Order: C-alpha cells, then structure tokens, then sequence
C-alpha cells in the first residue's frame, strides 16, 4: 500500500489514489483494510500530494511545453508561460522539489526496511513538506493570474519572498537566487 | 468493545480524527464516545480525559491552519505559526510511534500479555 | 557456524574478565575470584520484568541529559526491538544498561545534583521464590 | 555463540515483492548471462 | 525494471511494452505485487511515451 | 461536595472485610484527587511563580504516582496482584500522596505566597523531620520552589533590579519622586526605593532580611549613581536546610556592596 | 477537505454503479421481453453473472432449455399425480 | 499497636521525638504488614493452585 501511496505522490494515480482533474489527487475509495480514521488521515497526506501533483502539471505546462513560436516573444510570456524568467521560475520550482522527490525516495527505502512502520511514521516524516508546498504554490499561481512577465516576475518573487515561513523563505531564496542569476546573465550581456 | 478499538480512536482523536466509536460532539465541542453499550464507565471516563487532548489538539490544528495562509497576520504571525507546525510536528512523530507500536502490537499476532501491550 | 546455546556462566566470565581487563585470565585470577564470589550467590527475585519502568526512566535520564530528541530515538529503537524476536529478557538488558550508563553530560562534564527519588520501581519481593 | 553468529553479514538487497524475510534472494540472471555453465546446459 | 531498460536501451519487441504503429504499448494483462494496475499502468505510460520518441 | 475529599459508595453486597480494606485504601484516592484539583487551580499564571513551581513539582510527582499505578496495571493483568500486595506496596505510596495532600491543603488554606510559602515549606519540612521519606520528598519540594525565589533574591542582591511580576520578594520597591528625593526631608530615596514585605519574608531568610534589604539599597544606590556595578560574587543561591551557605553568600555578597559603596562615597 | 476524498469518491462509485446496473438490467429485461425468452429477473442476473465468470453460451443455454424442459415435466407429472 | 499509632499520630503536640518514634513504628508495621501480605500471598498461592502441594506456603 506504502508504495502505491508513494506513486500517487511521484505522480502515478492509482485504483486507491484517484486523480481528478478538478479535485487534483483524491483517494479513490474507502478500502476495506483501512480503519476510517486512517482512511481520513490518508486523505489528509493525499492534500498535500495533490497540491504536489498540481505543482507538477503546472511545471510540464510551464517548460515541459514547445514555446510556441508566437512572432512577438513578449507576449508569449502572457498567455502561455514564456521568457527566460518563465524557465528559470520552472527550473526553480524543480530545484524546490528535488529535496521533496529525494525525501520521498528514502521515505521509500525506510518504509521498505522495516514491515512494521505504519503510515503515521510517512506522516510525520511528511509533514515538513505538508507545510512547505502550499505557499509555494499560492505564489506560483499568483504568478500565473497575474501574467507576470519578464523581470517583473522577479519582483513579484521579491515582494513574495518577504514571506513570514523561513522554509518557505529559503525556498523563494532559491528561486530568487536563479532569478537573479538569469537577471544578471541578461546585464552582463547589455554591459 | 475491545479496548484495541479504543486505541485507535485515541489515535484518530490524537490526529484529531474522529474514531469508530468515539466522535466529536459540536454540541459539547468535544470527542464524545458512541453510546455503545459494552463501553465501561472507567473506559468512559479514560476515552474523555484522551478526547480533552484530542480536542485540544484538533483545535490548535485548525487554528495554525486558518492563520498560516494569512497574509495579513504579518512577518510576526508566520512565525508563530511556524513555531506551532514544528510542535505539532514533535507531537505528530511521537503518536506515529505509538501508533507503530499499536500496529507492531497487531502485527505480531501473539498476545503477548507483556508489560509493552498498550493499555 | 555457531548456534547460540547456553554456556556456562565460568566461560563467560572469564570472556568478560578477559576483556575488561584486556589480560589473560591468568592475569585478572584475583579479580575473577572476587567477580565469581559477588556474582555466584546473587539471583534477582525482587526485579519487576516489566520493561515499561525501565523505558520510562530512560526517558527521564535522556530528559535530564537534555536529550529529548536522543528519547524520541530510544524509544523508536525499544519499538523496533520490541519487533525483533531475539532477545527474550529486555528487562534485564535495560536494567543493565542503564546502570551501566554514562551520563554524556556527566552533553558536559558532570550533572546537577542526585536527589534521588522515590519514584523507583517494583519489589517484587511478594512471589515466593 | 550467538556473538559468533553476530558477526554474520547479510545481503542488503530487498524487494517490495518481500516483507517477511528481507535478507536479499539473488534475481537470479538470466538470458545469456548466468555464465559459461548455464550456456552449456541451454546448448 | 529490466524490462524498462531494454525498452530504454532501445530494444523492439518486448513483452510488456508492444509496439502498435510505432507506438508503446503495455500489454493489459500485466500486474506488479506492490502496485495498483492503474498506477503501474500510469507510469509505466509515462515510461512508454518516452519510449515512443527514442 | 465543596472542597471536600471525595468520598466512595462502596456497594453494599460487597464483603464486609473487603469494604473496609477499601475504606482503608481509598483515602491515598482522595489525596489524589484533591492534589490534581489544586494543581489546577494554582496552575494559573496569576498565582505567582512560586505556586506554579509547587503545581510542577506536584506534577512530576503524579507522573511518578501514574507510573506506579501503571506498574501495579501490568502486575494485575498478569494476575499477580492480590489484595494483600496491593495494600502492602501501596503503603508507602499512600503515605507520600497523604504528606503532600496534608501540604497541599496547609498551603491552599494559609493561602501562603511567596516568602509566606516558602515559610510554611520549611515548617512542614521541619515536621516531617522524622519521616526520611517525607524528609527527602520535602527537601525536593524546597528545593524546587526556591528557584524563583533564590532567582528574585539573586536579582536583588547582585543587580539592585527588582523583577518581580508577583511581588513575591521579601522586599517590595514603592515609587519615590526623585525630584524630592534630594530635596524633601523625607528619605523617599532610602525608605521608599526599597521596602521590606514582612509578609514575604522567608522563615529561612528572616534573619538575614535587614543585611539582604541593605545590600538592596546599596546596589539600588550605585545604579542611581550612575555607576554600573557587576557583582562579581553573584552566584546561585540553593536551598540547603543543614547548611547555611546561601546566608554565608548573602554576607559577602553584602560585604562587596558595602565596600563598593564606600569606595564611591570616598 | 482533506480527509474526505476516499469515503465521498467510494460512496458517488457505488451510487454510480446501482445506477448503470439498474439501466444495464432494463435493457436486459425488454431485450428479453422483445424475445420472448421467459427469463425472470434472477434468473437473468444469474445467467449475465455465469456469462461473466465465462461459461459457455451454447452449454448454458442447453442447460437452461433442459431445466426449463425437466421443470415442465416435473409439473406435468405432479399435475397428474395430484 | 495500630490504634497507638493512630492516637498517636494526631497529636501535634508530640513533638518531633514522639513523631520520629511514630515514625520509627509506622515503618516497623509497614514492614510486619509486608511480611504478612507475602505469607498471605503464599496461602493465597497455595489455594489458588488447587494442587495439594506439600509446600511451606500451603495454609496449615
């Protein structure tokens, strides 16, 4: 069950974990060898792998995704994400995630260890991420209403990395620093 | 009622989930047992006393979520939601391992009436 | 390609005596006679095989220490032990570890006081023998 | 005796296919390359 | 897994993975131990996609 | 009813011998009882910190109580425990709950704060003089509840700086107007800064009171001088009932402020 | 929110398959009706679940006409020994 | 002896001698009643197991 829990949270939905593309990643059932309670519990991780798989659908729809050739580079950065913050806001966002997908993995590797782990022992090992990922995702999604574009995502970025949670502000530390590194790339060729 | 059921509802009610057999009473404002009838008034009263942490529990929990994604609680508000997420985080991994205990317990198929059974 | 048997107690303290002292036992004879005598006539009646109180003072300790995530590790350890079927008396290896146990703060180099308390454990006394 | 047997290592590969006994099974190769014997009894 | 490498290593004809007018396709009727049908199913489309292009 | 001890319907089906052994027994119940109560009542901040030490060390103490009656569970679902081993091991444990319920009750009725409490700890203390167990149970409780206290008086006596949210300390400060300080005839400045709380004065420190209000006053002085003084004898005070120690630190703490003081008149 | 995503999803599953089996037993029963088959309605429940678990029409079928023949045959029988 | 202690027991005015002497009786008597409860244990052993066992716990 532990490894099913854990494809649904590398992104492959099950016959337990059903994934529905407005409700995001949901349990599929209430299975029989669960206790209701565990079953609520369950539901409570798949949160936070929904929020998780959404980051992920955005990252393929953001860089996994042909820029499409739209004569006016400018506005590609509009509609669609586009511009080289856009793949530096993309390569950001996997930067924050590898240390969740590494996480995920030795949670894995514990889990098959030792038989008598229960997914209490996932939930605590998790929670850190169940705290981390939703601000990090309302950023991204105010990013993604508000079409910001070119260097002025990077101040959006900046005015959200003021944030208040220190995890949250290291990560937008990362992201700011990739930011600013594809900043500085463009003023050292203007310069 | 096997007490292994109340074990499980104080797992749940220690997650802040309402067990089997013990749900939050809104009314009480408070986890409250199912008036099954093989429940002992001791067992009762233990359920209660582990359902006012439940309660507690539960309540903090929501209340570090309703805050965590305002904003407008300010650089000073974050933070003390951070501080409660790392305690509950303490108190989520000390109930994961007595519910991995429990689970062992079960696991085990022996009724070992060892000092280590969860009473 | 050894099996575990029961060995009896004059090889295993002389192993013990061998490497406490990291002499032959040729070398520790006098100490080995005084060990024998103290450890030949001593069965414990009175220890309680309960393995909670020992956890729970081991818990206290490591919370003296200062070492409540050190706690949190003994007692994922003591669950993980627990599930393993090799030892058969944990009671008694707690016990004897924890007597045996060294203080690291004693981290430091001493601790604050030793107003032992009543608290303690069970007698056991009560069975007859 | 059992200090005697402590010293024994064991093989670290597991397989989610296994919970019981995870002391490693050996996959076992196949389809060549189980080695010149094998080769000979396929031949 | 070993499968999944030759399929990577860009072998024809396995046996999970069925080629059907170029395209990776996993055979329906295969189950794994530890996971659902629909999740192995799931990544192992991702793998077979990825497939396709090599 | 009231603040009274819970009392027990025992049914009355019940064997006769049976329910006096449980007449026996349930008053160390009782004691429990009315120790948690007063471990919840005092365990609000307003009670000071004195009293919120004591609830805490009561507390430790009922996790020690917990555990014994945990052990006695697992002896009972081995079905080792006769009624006979239950009273005999109990004793000794009915007896400590009784002493500090008997301590519980003196204090909740003396309603003794501060050095008033630590007072009646060390009266209490003096009788269970005869009772090694209840001696050693007392000396953790004094021990424990002069750890505010030690650290107000600490406070006092190595900074002149009175902190003390519960006015718990055997001196109490009152606000004196410094612009009269120098001019009206009135010691406002000597006999206002600091005053003595009779009240909160500790049996064990009444003797050294006036020495401890003086050195107050001098390092209250020395600061108002505008002359930062480290103590450099500031060491913690603990509470030790066969030696005076912490009076032998007062008086050279005393000592240094007094030489201190008159080198900067001088 | 969380919490409930399995429980709810099981419970619109169940309520979605009572409903596609009812409309998939009409069809069946006015396939039948139109046929003339005289299958009740367990009966027909009991032949789609053989169907399902992969018997063989052509045997069932025979199996059902033979029962169907030996029931006809029973009744005629306790009809004149009555 | 339990009826002196309990008469005993409330008299403040004691002192501290009389109360160390109580003191030094009461666990005396903690000590009888132990010794007691053990042998009770014993008989109660002895009972319980239904077995004539010619032990020295066996009530005669």
């Amino acid at each position: 069950m532990i490894h099913e829990l854990l494809l649904a949270l590398s992104g492959y939905p099950g016959s337990i974990f059903t994934w529905n593309k407005r409700s995001g990643l949901q349990v599929s059932q209430d299975f029989p060898f669960l206790h209701p309670s565990e079953t609520s519990v369950l539901n409570r991780l798949c949160r936070l792998g929904t929020d998780y798989i959404r980051f992920t659908e955005f990252i393929e729809q953001y860089t996994g995704h042909v820029q499409q050739q739209d004569h006016h580079p400018s506005q590609q950065g509009q509609g669609g994400l586009h511009g080289i913050y856009l793949r530096a806001f993309c390569t950001g966002l996997d930067s924050v995630l590898q240390p969740y997908r590494q996480a995920l993995l030795d949670l894995e590797q514990e889990f098959l260890g030792d038989p008598h782990l229960s997914i209490s022992h996932v939930n605590y090992f998790l929670d850190q991420f169940q705290l981390l990922f939703p601000s990090v995702m309302v950023v991204v999604e105010q990013i993604k209403s508000q079409k910001i574009h070119g260097c002025q995502i990077l101040e959006t970025v900046y005015k959200h990395s003021c944030g208040g949670l220190p995890p949250v502000r290291s990560a937008l530390e990362k992201i700011l620093a990739v930011c600013h590194g594809v900043m500085y790339k463009q003023l050292s060729a203007w310069m | 009622i096997t007490e292994a059921a109340l074990v499980r509802d104080i797992l749940y009610v220690f997650q802040g989930i309402d067990g089997k057999n013990i749900k939050m009473n809104n009314t009480e404002n408070c986890y409250k047992v199912e008036g099954k009838a093989n429940l002992s008034r001791s067992l009762r009263d233990t359920a209660v006393r582990l359902s006012e942490l439940g309660w507690l529990h539960n309540k903090i929990r929501r209340y570090t979520d309703q805050r965590s994604l305002d904003r407008s609680f300010g650089l000073v508000g974050q933070s003390f939601c951070a501080a409660l997420h790392q305690e509950l985080r303490e108190y989520y991994r000390l109930l994961s391992v007595l519910h991995s205990q429990l689970q062992l317990e079960d696991d085990q198929g022996v009724n070992l009436g060892l000092e280590s059974s969860l009473t | 390609m050894a099996t575990p048997d029961q060995k009896s107690p004059n090889v295993l303290l002389q192993n013990l005596c061998c490497r406490i002292l990291g002499r032959s036992e040729a070398d520790v004879a006098q100490q080995f006679q005084y060990a024998v005598r103290v450890i030949g006539s001593n069965f414990a009646p009175t220890v309680e095989r309960d393995e909670f109180l020992v956890a729970e003072k081991i818990k206290k300790e490591l919370i003296r220490q200062r070492r409540e995530a050190d706690a949190a590790l003994f007692s994922e350890l003591h669950r993980k032990l627990h599930s393993q079927g090799v030892l058969k008396n944990k009671w008694s290896i707690l016990y004897l570890l924890l007597s045996l146990s060294e203080d690291p703060r004693r981290q430091p180099s001493k601790v604050s006081s030793y107003a032992t308390l009543f608290a303690q454990a069970l007698p056991r006394d009560a069975h007859s023998t | 005796l059992w200090e005697a047997a402590l010293t024994y290592e064991a093989s670290k590969r597991r397989c989610w296919e296994r919970v019981g006994c995870p002391p490693g099974h050996r996959e076992e190769p196949y389809l060549t390359e189980a080695g010149r014997d094998a080769f000979d009894k396929f031949c | 897994i070993r499968e999944t490498l030759w399929l990577l290593s860009g072998v024809k004809k396995l046996f999970i993975f069925q080629l059907i007018d170029g395209k990776v396709t996993v055979r329906n009727n295969i189950i794994v131990t530890h996971l659902t049908h629909s999740c192995l199913r799931s990544v192992l489309e991702q793998i077979a996609a990825y497939g396709q292009v090599v | 009813a009231g603040r009274q001890s819970r009392t027990f319907l025992v049914d009355p089906n019940l064997d006769l011998s049976i329910r006096e052994l449980v007449h026996r027994i349930l008053p160390v119940a009782a004691s429990y009882s009315a120790v948690t109560r007063f471990i919840e009542e005092k365990s609000s901040f307003e009670y000071g910190q004195v009293n919120h030490a004591l609830a805490a060390a009561m507390r430790t103490l009922v996790k020690e109580h917990l555990i014994l009656v945990s052990q006695l569970e697992q002896l009972h679902r081995q079905g080792l425990l006769s009624l006979q081993k239950l009273w005999f091991y109990i004793q000794p444990a009915m007896r400590t709950m009784d002493i500090l319920a008997s301590l519980a009750t003196s204090v909740d009725k003396g309603e003794c704060l501060g050095g008033s409490t630590l007072s009646l700890l060390h009266d209490r203390s003096f009788s269970y003089t005869g009772d090694s167990q209840a001696q050693e149970l007392c000396l953790y409780l004094t021990k424990a509840a002069s750890a505010p206290y030690f650290e107000v008086l600490e406070k006092w006596i190595y900074r002149g700086i009175i902190h003390d949210p519960y006015s718990e300390f055997m001196v109490e400060e009152h606000e004196l107007r410094k612009e009269r300080i120098q001019e009206d005839y009135n010691d406002k400045y000597w006999d206002q800064r600091y005053t003595i709380v009779q009240q909160q004065i500790p049996s064990f420190l009444q003797k050294m009171a006036d020495k401890i209000l003086s050195t107050g006053k001098y390092l209250n002085v020395v600061r108002e001088c505008g002359h930062d003084v480290t103590c450099p004898v500031a060491k913690e005070i603990i509470y030790t009932l066969k030696e005076r120690a912490y009076v032998e630190q007062i008086e050279k703490a005393f000592n240094y402020a007094s030489k201190v003081l008159l080198d900067f008149l001088m | 929110m969380a919490s409930s995503s399995g429980a709810g999803a099981a419970a619109a599953a169940a309520a979605a398959n009572l409903n596609a089996v009812r409309e998939t037993m009409d069809v069946l029963l006015e396939i039948s009706r139109i046929l003339n088959t005289g299958l009740d309605m367990e009966t027909l429940s009991i032949c789609v679940r053989l169907c399902e678990q992969g018997i063989n029409p052509e045997a069932l079928s025979s199996v059902i006409k033979e029962l169907r023949k030996a029931t006809e045959a029973l009744k005629a029988a306790e009809n004149m020994t009555s």
